[PDB]
RNA sequence: GACCCCAGAAAAGGUGUUGGUUGAUAUAGACAGCAGGACGGUGGCCAUGGAAGUCGGAAUCCGCUAAGGAGUGUGUAACA
């Protein structure tokens, strides 16, 4: 029942992120490479799935 | 509201059929026709067209008028059964001409590229008369 | 109250848009609180109220005893508004110095109920005390000594059964 | 059922075809080397495309099988069906033994076939319309995976399947230096019998 | 490849007054004081002119891994600047789906405390940085106002809220109640 | 195609500022391409409107008319969002029907809105399945007539601010027309002068 | 990381940095940002339980145009 204004203001913080494909590492949306270095900063990228 | 307006739109045409029709589903809206409503609402809506004829219908207590808005590939699959150029141009005549249109020349284009799907005159794609657009251009206006 | 109104209009337009049986056959049939269709309590506490009881002990306190109390039943509900500085009812949302007014209901029913709830959760005797004799509620026993929720449990089902 | 590639990866064994004296060999894994459109002239399919393998190893038939599947997938899927020929210019005629199971009598017996390469040779090729030329690069690349060594993509600078450069194509075809037939080519000099050239060039 | 000379310049406005001490960047504006060295990085820092007090900082045969850090260093006395005559405010709003989240504010707004986060017994204690002050707004009906004059306090402390109120085992594209950062501002508008 | 059509931009402009001596300068506001289609139509009888990138308006009428001077004033004024129309009636009948053309626009979402529109306690019609709406907006609502009800006129959106998604999307089913605009004139201009 | 034999590594990746090749855009104003518009025939044809630009088979036009695909993705039973 949480308000929609705000539900978009808690799943900025939790659902909207790209997810690296090698190492699931939580990623900004606009992310193109992952930040760790156990992948290799790889640009296997996908988005967050959602929970729809 | 005009003495009435349930102006809603239908997808049927050509064959009665009534119960084939979707009309059910939209009956509840005017609570009028129910089903008298709807075998008269094919009766004038019989032929031409005697496909898909989309209908624009506007009501009348428990009548409902079913006006045809001349769609483009409605009337083409219509006329159909193939020159039609005559014919292709009265069909380029009834309807409402907005098109976004500016000349004579513009809707015979429009109208000729959208019958892709069914030929044109005799032997020839409608493509290649759209190039060469001179024959009867202005003869609407 | 907002979700009160949520969900008696969610019953209504449940209501109306089945039971196509409106005015006619049986008339209006939907759930209004002005109407006094609608109540509101707790079976697990025991007490519950309707608009008819507040109405009906604020003329009390204020034959010919229902017509009276059934103007009042629609004062309590809906957006009108009662000014408490003015000590009287107002249809427009702000006061004419400009000092914008709880709505009738949560102004008149609720907060009561909100002083009472508080006084007791938060174990403020003195407030309990002024609030029972200002509620004129019976005092039975085994209550006197119990206090808390159990004596929220209490005060709410003696005043309001 | 196979070992991995690994075993036989390099060219060691003194090539060893199919013959008199090696009988007994299971058929190799690829049987088509020419897909797509083989029936195109020679004129819509001007690029031609290649895959150029700079390690002297040996491919396995079923590796060129493998990667000429994929290549057919891709090419099919972005380029039509209709839109380009392919020809794997690799046949698997070195034949690969095993010694199944110490070491006396250990000469094996035959249980594949493999093709060897050289520092320059292409081992697929694809012909198809100019505009094709990503798809053709991209298709190439993929098909590059399914190869134990390392492979470069080359876009020739030939005329299709054609041994003559694209450039000078159309202008000694204009002057009937070639003729075109099937999917080539046929070179034309000017000194045969003097009939011959006159049932051309009239 | 080392450039011959990478710089760029910060306006610095008239109320605040600007000084330096080597590599150590103190700003005088009218909400108190800041102060940050940046002994770490090899750059140089001038002052430009007696009017219009331009800060400027060169790089001076810098590779594009040092060259980064001369906006870098822009941008902080950018934020000590901002920081001193507009201060920073970071409002951020409390998201509940059943449990609502009860926050007090313990003395003088340097200790919040997290009550009722999912219905959970225990108290969530988060301690303000030095020189941040959170409090409880009027405006809204649950989200808490911490200001300051340094960002990285300011933000850092919001941060420490923020990751408190964190749901464990559960799936966080549901559960997505807690309390998140909705706008960063500034105090005074101008 | 790049090139011939950045120059065929430049002999449109060229061929028809040669021929139109009377101009405005207008600015293109949220302006739809469908309700732009119909003034081009509603137009095409009188004037025609013309434009395309602001610095193709400035490099064309600068460098290739110093045969005809008196337009160097348009240059200071073709900024942002600016527009030709080309006109040789009488000024004035076409400024009142460029004013008389205005689009009743509905609410986008994200859209700024600097009018206000309340919706007042009317019956709307609309069947016993729409409440959710009026309930996400904090309406209070009881159907009568098997219809919707606003009970009393509540205030929907104020001039300079944001517009809920939820809220945009109400107004449309409402049918009620929310802040609506179109094309405006800013300046003018008439073999080298400039007017409101 | 650190020296013939030699005493340890591959395919494959990196928006970490360095050099190189090739191509392209850009004062007729690129790129990236922030902000507008993103239309009609046409809910285009055949498939249909409903497929309206977006599950699919094909076709790939026209007019207004600055420009708008008879559609890049999300989304819907279809819409929106
Ligand atoms: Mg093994
Ligand atoms: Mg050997
Ligand atoms: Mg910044
Ligand atoms: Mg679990
Ligand atoms: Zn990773």
């Amino acid at each position: 029942i949480i308000e929609p204004s705000l539900r978009q203001l808690a799943q900025k913080y939790n659902c909207d992120k790209m997810i690296c494909r090698k190492c699931y590492a939580r990623l900004h949306p606009r992310a193109v490479n992952c930040r760790k270095k156990k992948c290799g900063h790889t640009n296997n990228l996908r988005p967050k799935k959602k929970v729809k | 509201p005009n003495e009435i307006k349930v102006v809603y739109l239908r997808c049927t045409g050509g064959e009665v059929g009534a119960t084939s029709a979707l009309a059910p589903k939209i009956g509840p809206l005017g609570l009028s026709p129910k089903k008298v409503g709807d075998d008269i609402a094919k009766a004038t809506g019989d032929w031409k067209g005697l496909r898909i004829t989309v209908k624009l219908t506007i009501q009348n207590r428990q009548a409902q008028i079913e006006v045809v808005p001349s769609a483009s590939a409605l009337i083409i699959k219509a006329l159909k059964e193939i020159t039609f150029d005559e014919i292709v141009n009265i069909a380029r005549q009834m309807r409402h001409r907005s098109l976004a249109r500016e000349l004579s020349g513009t809707i015979k284009e429009i109208l000729g590229t959208a019958q892709s799907v069914g030929c044109n005159v005799d032997g020839r794609h409608p493509h290649d008369i759209i190039d060469d657009i001179n024959s009867g251009a202005v003869e609407c206006p | 109250y907002q979700t009160f109104q949520r969900i008696v209009e969610n019953v209504n337009v449940i209501i109306s848009t089945y039971g196509e049986g409106e005015s006619g056959p049986m008339g209006n049939i939907m759930i209004d609180p002005v109407l006094g269709t609608v109540g509101f309590g707790s079976g697990l506490h025991g007490w519950a109220f309707t608009l008819k009881q507040f109405a009906e002990m604020y003329v009390a306190k204020f034959a010919e005893r229902a017509k009276k109390v059934e103007d009042m039943m629609k004062k309590l509900w809906g957006d009108r508004y009662f000014d408490p500085a003015n000590g009287k009812f107002s249809k427009s949302a702000t006061s004419p110095e400009g000092k914008k007014l709880p709505r009738t209901f949560c102004q008149l029913i609720l907060d009561p109920i909100f002083k009472v709830f508080d006084a007791i959760m938060n174990f403020k005797k003195e407030e309990t005390a002024k609030l029972i004799e200002k509620l004129d509620i019976k005092l039975d026993s085994e209550d006197k000594d119990k206090e808390g929720k159990p004596l929220l449990k209490a005060v709410m089902r003696r005043w309001l059964p | 059922g196979r070992r991995p590639a690994r075993c036989y990866r390099y060219c060691k064994n003194k090539p060893y075809p199919k013959s008199r004296f090696c009988r007994g060999v299971p058929d190799a894994k690829i049987r088509i080397f020419d897909l797509g459109r083989k029936k195109a002239k020679v004129d819509e399919f001007p690029l031609g495309g290649h895959m150029v393998s700079d390690e002297y190893e040996q491919l396995s038939s079923e590796a060129l099988e493998a990667a000429r599947i994929c290549a057919n997938k891709y090419m099919v899927k972005s380029c039509g069906r209709d839109g380009f020929h392919m020809r794997v210019r690799l046949h698997p005629f070195h034949v690969i033994r095993i010694n199944k199971m110490g070491m006396r009598g250990a000469f094996g017996k035959p249980q594949g076939t493999v093709a060897r390469v050289h520092i320059g040779q292409v081992i697929m090729s694809i012909r198809t319309k100019l505009q094709n030329e990503e798809h053709v690069i991209e298709a190439l690349r993929r098909a590059k995976f399914k190869f134990p060594g390392r492979q470069k993509i080359h876009i020739s600078k030939k005329w299709g399947f054609t041994k003559f450069n694209a450039d000078e194509f159309e202008d000694m075809v204009a002057k009937k230096c070639l003729i075109p037939d099937g999917c080539g080519v046929k070179y034309v000099p000017s000194h045969g019998p003097l009939d011959k050239w006159r049932v051309l060039h009239s | 490849m080392k450039t011959i000379l990478s710089n760029q310049t910060v306006d610095i406005p008239e109320n605040v007054d600007i000084t330096l001490k080597g590599r150590t960047v103190i700003v005088k504006g009218p909400r108190g004081t800041l102060r940050r060295d940046f002994n770490h990085i090899n750059v140089e820092l001038s002052l430009l002119g007696k009017k219009k007090k331009r800060l400027r900082v060169d790089k001076w045969w810098g590779n594009r891994k040092e060259l980064a850090t001369v906006r870098t260093i822009c941008s902080h006395v950018q934020n000590m600047i901002k920081g001193v005559t507009l201060g920073f405010r970071y409002k951020m709003r409390s998201v509940y789906a059943h449990f609502p989240i009860n926050v007090v504010i313990q003395e003088n707004g340097s200790l919040v405390e997290i009550r009722n986060f999912l219905g959970e017994k225990y108290i969530r204690r988060v301690r303000m940085r030095p020189g941040v002050a959170c409090s409880v707004s009027q405006a809204q009906k649950d989200e808490l106002i911490l200001e300051g004059n340094d960002i990285e306090l300011v933000s850092n402390s919001a941060a420490l809220i923020q990751q408190a109120t964190t749901v464990k085992n559960k799936d966080i594209r549901k559960f997505l109640d807690g309390i998140y950062v909705s706008e960063k501002g500034t105090v005074q508008q101008a | 195609d790049r090139a011939t059509w950045k120059s065929n931009y430049f002999l449109k402009i060229i061929q028809l500022l040669d021929d139109y001596p009377k101009c405005f300068i207008v600015g293109a506001d949220n302006v739809g391409s469908k309700q732009m289609q119909q003034i081009r139509m509603s137009l095409r009888g009188k004037a025609v409107v013309l434009m395309g990138k602001n610095t193709m308006m400035r490099k064309a009428i600068r460098g290739h008319l110093e045969n005809n001077p008196a337009l160097e004033k348009l240059l200071p004024h073709i900024r942002g969002n600016v527009g030709f129309v080309f006109t040789k009636e009488d000024l004035t009948e076409i400024r009142d029907m460029l004013l008389a053309n205005k689009v009743p626009a509905a609410a986008r979402a994200g859209a700024i809105a600097p009018c206000e529109v309340t919706v007042p306690a009317q019956n709307t019609g609309l069947g016993p399945e729409k409440t959710s709406f009026f309930q996400a907006l904090g309406i209070t609502t009881k159907i009568s007539r098997g219809t919707i009800e606003i009970l009393s006129d509540v205030q929907l959106i104020k001039t300079g601010d944001k517009v809920g998604a939820s809220e945009a999307t109400l107004l449309n089913m409402l049918n009620i027309s929310p802040f609506s605009f179109g094309l405006v004139i800013q300046q003018v201009f008439d073999n080298g002068s400039i007017y409101n």
